[PDB]
């Protein structure tokens, strides 16, 4: 009985990157911002001292 | 007349070890002042703290207590070039030590003097324990700072 829309994900239609500069650095940005949020905080490493 | 003869400055005396590799490192949240700064260097290695979070270092928190002793950076002293390279008249507290009496002859005087050190090899070990050791006077009144 299941079913589940198809999240659809075709490629940047827009070439946001040709003359638009302005806008691709706040992509990056954000894009970046958020791989920080998983980027695993390390462990146990030589006591700085 | 001093600044006709040595010149001036346009800068501050780094008076407080704020500049120091120790200081920037705890920079922690926590600031200890100069007076910490300079008790903490004195400190053994394996004591030297660092409990908040987180180097021979040991020479610019003793220069920064120093100069704080001697308001090098208020009263009228903040006008002068204290390395102009007029005040040759000399041959680090024996410098300054130098210097400062160089200095106030010249105010008390209007003529020059030039000092000599012959410190023996001996007599420095002893004053050099001496410097690990000073202790201040608060009378903030004093306070001449002005620009």
């Amino acid at each position: 009985t299941a079913r589940y829309i198809r999240p659809n994900l075709l490629q940047d239609r827009l070439n946001l990157h040709d003359n638009f500069e302005s806008l691709w650095d706040t992509i990056t940005t954000s894009n970046y911002i958020l791989a920080r949020s998983v980027v695993p905080d390390l462990k146990e490493l030589v006591s700085t001292e | 007349y001093i600044i006709q003869c040595i010149g001036s400055r346009t800068y501050q005396i780094e008076d407080d070890g704020s500049k120091s590799a120790i200081s920037r490192l705890i920079s922690s949240v926590y600031k200890p002042s100069i007076e910490e700064l300079y008790k903490v260097i004195s400190l053994h290695e394996n004591e030297i703290y660092l409990s908040l979070g987180i180097y021979s270092d040991k020479y610019r928190i003793l220069e920064s207590y120093v100069y704080n002793l001697l308001s090098i950076n208020y009263g009228c002293y903040q006008l002068f070039d204290f390395n102009s390279p007029d005040l040759k008249l000399i041959r680090f507290i024996l410098h300054l030590y130098a210097k400062l009496e160089v200095i106030n002859y010249a105010i008390k005087n209007g003529s020059w003097i030039s000092l000599f050190c012959n410190y023996p090899k001996s007599e420095m070990i002893k004053l050099w324990k001496k410097m690990w050791n000073i202790t201040s006077l608060r009378s903030p009144y004093t306070n001449a700072n002005f620009f």
